[PDB]
């Protein structure tokens, strides 16, 4: 049985570590929502 | 039980110890999450309990008590922040600007960030905190770190 504990509140946090890329991929989803690269 | 609004972990008993199995948002009284985190299955908060009301796999969601709340959208230009809550670790906001998934279907927004499987469910947000998506259902890129896509569900 799973269950639920709370991890804070959602708010924008201003001075937040800025890091990763933003890659334009050419993907495919299929009828069990997984996503795959088409090349 | 505590139904107040936030981010919050999905955790099991069923494996070794207490193994975090993703993360959700509570919202106007509904829990949404990633369907592959609890595969559609009741869960536990305190004494009480949640439901399952809409779910799809291929959207890869699912919502609890009441049908899905959450419905701001990426701008296409902004840099967002995902609320990340990793397993045995604080919550913790890290700022990007999201990539591009192109599908057959459209283009949807993609987080460039690598974090345990355990992850799933954590929100992305824009400048004014409201959930534009949820991080967890993406790809694996030929680096071997994960790109995930910004899923986010409709409000009807
Ligand atoms: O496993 C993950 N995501 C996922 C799993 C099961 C299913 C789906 C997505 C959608 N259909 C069912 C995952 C999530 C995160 Cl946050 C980081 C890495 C991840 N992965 C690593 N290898 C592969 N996915």
């Amino acid at each position: 049985d799973m269950y639920i504990e709370r991890a804070g509140d959602i708010t924008w946090e201003k001075d937040a570590e800025v890091t990763g890329n933003s890659p334009r991929l050419d993907v495919a989803l299929d009828e069990s929502g997984d996503f795959s690269l088409v090349e | 039980g505590e139904t107040t609004d936030g981010v919050y972990r999905v955790m099991t008993r069923r494996l070794l110890g207490s193994t975090q199995v993703g993360v959700g948002v509570m919202q106007e009284g509904v829990f949404h999450t990633m369907w592959h985190v609890t595969k559609g299955a009741a869960l536990r908060s305190g004494e009480g309990r949640l439901d399952p009301y809409w779910g799809d796999v291929k959207q890869d969601l699912v919502s609890y008590c009441g049908p899905w709340k959450l419905d701001a959208a990426w701008d296409g230009l902004s840099e967002v922040q995902l609320l990340a809550v990793p397993p045995g670790e604080r919550a913790k906001n890290i700022q990007t600007l999201p990539g591009i998934f192109k599908t057959k279907d459209g283009d949807i927004g993609a987080v460039a960030l690598d974090y345990p499987a355990g992850t799933s469910g954590s929100p992305i947000l824009d400048k004014c905190g409201r959930v534009i998506g949820l991080y967890g259902n993406g790809v694996v890129i030929k680096n071997g770190s994960y790109v995930s896509a910004i899923t986010q569900g409709k409000r009807e």
